[PDB]
């Protein structure tokens, strides 16, 4: 009956936690605040995301890269199985996306 | 819904001859469905019925629960945007390169930001292995390489249903093997629903989750690949195995041979 | 002669690009020879070289020991009568029935008596299983049924060499299985020499006595069917088995992926 | 070097013996004398034929039938293996050609 989508993000110390659906219709608020949301961070937690489309994964890669440009290596924690299937389809190397 | 397309007692007639005698067919969403049958049965016709370009005489064709023939012209126009009939004409703009082709749909019909759109096309070009051909033109593209770029642009907007009309014809086993793995890869990753019409029976059954065989204006037999290739039925076995003689006779009915050789 | 057609160091060039780099190929008479390779290599070109419609830049094409390019126009015209390139145009007269089509060659170019000519066409119509369609027209003929009538008229004069240019394309396995058995039957009975170009690798190797694989303007590998399908060579194995990736890369050379995703 | 073709036939009592090549270029003299060469006969001897084309086999079928119309059943003796292969290709029944 109800199929609403949202995307939220909370930074706790050095870890950024995304939760909700990470897809095309809701990712704009995060991209506009991309540089402010990831630059205190050294680990992105997709632990609490339920859906990831191709555009949302592209946003994730840019978020990972923005933290790499700061100079601190970043961890990927809690990634869903389907996201890795999508990454394997796009042959995403270890640079853009840690496994 | 469990079935993205659901045909219910569908009959279609052209001129004096009947093509379909209330057929009822199912395409479960997220899975690969294969349509097979002799040339001239109405496979292309059956696809255009799902698309709405032609309407049945009787029956109903429910896409995502919604009956296509009864749709408004405003509604059918919008519902068709969730579909993609591949290897048609149009396919690729001939005046822009490969990257601009696959990017063109998102550049207009989505309000995704620009740097993410750019990364999205790069990924989808890697999906069909044409990231190095991003600056090439369709003029320079190979035979199979062109059709892979069409597939890339088709999944650019990520439609719900993709239909392939004999996509393997005139292709060497390397070109064909690439397109078979590609279709199976995009189905198991993006979850796109695929309908594949083909005569290459062994290749299509290797990736299909459900198959259908048509003959004599009706559905001869359906089922899974393992269920079909173990089905012991002469008219099903003759088609799946490609045997010269069976319920489809090799010999046209002729009458007495001795008289035709030695008359008067 | 042991080889009806014998190509010796044959090179052919169109415009700026070279198609053949002194190829040397063999067709032994009385046996079925198969030509395979990716689309655009020059398979149809190689056939027209044997026929004489085009001449090589260098080399010699010896049909029955006689070099075709060096033949007189009077001699090439007569030598070509021993050949038949099948599933061309012309094939069947559209204004006379099936019997009259297959009978037309013998009615003029042979001085066989009439009652024996009549029995001869009846037998050859039974060979392709169309004796019951003797009074039908090409208007009414099915897809596969029409091509079987062309085959019947082709063997009416019993030529020495028959060439098939991708004869199985767009055909269901029943229609294809009939034409495969037909070709193999006419070869083992009349002893006609057959050259078959095709992409349907498993079907053509089942009846071929010798096969050839072409790539990069040259012959990759030849040999018998059992010798080829047991040949462990990556570029031979990738083609015969239809593997997506191999010496023919699935991925176009692209460069650094990370930079294409994340620029500035 | 020499590849000449001929067709001969000799009737000995009740048996007709063909010898030579039974093909398109040499069969006319026999067809013009078909009714005179087979009507004292009740057995055709392809024992001594080396080559049989499709037209020559058609002549053989008519020769067999002409003797059938007289009322005496006829034998086929000494037929080469390749001739039967040709008959199997044309699905020739037991009426037109005994085995
Ligand atoms: N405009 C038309 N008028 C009459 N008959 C038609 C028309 N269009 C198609 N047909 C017939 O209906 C059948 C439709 O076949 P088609 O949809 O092309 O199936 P397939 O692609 O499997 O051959 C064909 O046999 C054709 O002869
Ligand atoms: N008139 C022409 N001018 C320039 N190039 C040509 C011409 N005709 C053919 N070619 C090229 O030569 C090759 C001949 O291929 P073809 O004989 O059709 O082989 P196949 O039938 O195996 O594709 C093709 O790649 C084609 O691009
Ligand atoms: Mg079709
Ligand atoms: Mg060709
Ligand atoms: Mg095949």
């Amino acid at each position: 009956y109800f199929q609403s989508e949202s995307l939220s993000w909370m930074q706790t110390g050095d870890t950024l936690a995304l939760s909700g659906e990470l897809d095309q219709d809701v990712l704009l608020p995060l991209w506009e605040m991309r540089e402010e949301a990831v630059k205190g961070i050294t680990c992105i937690d997709l632990s609490r995301v339920s859906r990831v489309d191709t555009g949302g994964l592209a946003l994730l890669l840019h978020l990972i890269d923005l933290a790499k440009k700061q100079g601190n290596n970043v961890t990927l924690q809690g990634v869903n199985d389907k996201v890795y299937t999508l990454a394997k389809l796009y042959n995403l190397p270890a640079d853009v996306l840690p496994r | 819904v469990a079935n993205l397309v659901d045909m219910r007692d569908v009959s279609f007639t052209r001129g004096n001859r009947c093509i379909f005698d209330n057929i009822s067919l199912t395409v479960p969403r997220g899975k690969i469905t294969a349509i097979m049958g002799p040339s001239g049965i109405g496979k292309t016709t059956l696809l255009r019925l799902i698309g709405g370009q032609i309407a049945p005489d009787h029956g109903e064709i429910l896409f995502d629960g919604e009956n296509i023939p009864a749709m408004s012209r405003s509604r059918l126009y919008t519902v068709r945007k969730r579909m993609s009939m591949l290897f048609q004409s149009g396919a690729l703009f001939t005046d822009m390169n490969v990257f601009d082709n696959v990017a063109y749909p998102l550049r207009e019909h989505t309000q995704l930001p620009a740097p993410l759109l750019h990364s999205t096309v790069m990924m989808k070009l890697e999906a069909v292995g044409l990231r190095g051909a991003a600056k090439l033109m369709p003029s320079e593209l190979s035979g199979g390489m062109a059709r892979r770029a069409a597939l890339a642009r088709a999944i650019a907007l990520e439609p719900d249903l993709i239909m392939f009309d004999e996509p393997f014809v005139g292709q060497d086993p390397i070109t064909m093997g690439v397109l078979v793995k590609l279709i199976s890869e995009l189905n198991s990753a993006l979850g796109v629903t695929c309908v594949v019409v083909s005569h290459d029976v062994p290749e299509v059954l290797s990736i299909a989750d459900h198959a259908w065989i048509l003959a004599d204006k009706k559905i001869v037999a359906h089922g899974s690949a393992q269920a079909l290739q173990a089905n012991p039925d002469p008219r099903v076995r003759q088609f799946l195995d490609g045997i010269a003689d069976g319920p489809v006779p090799f010999r046209y009915p002729a009458g007495d041979y001795h008289a035709d050789l030695l008359p008067g």
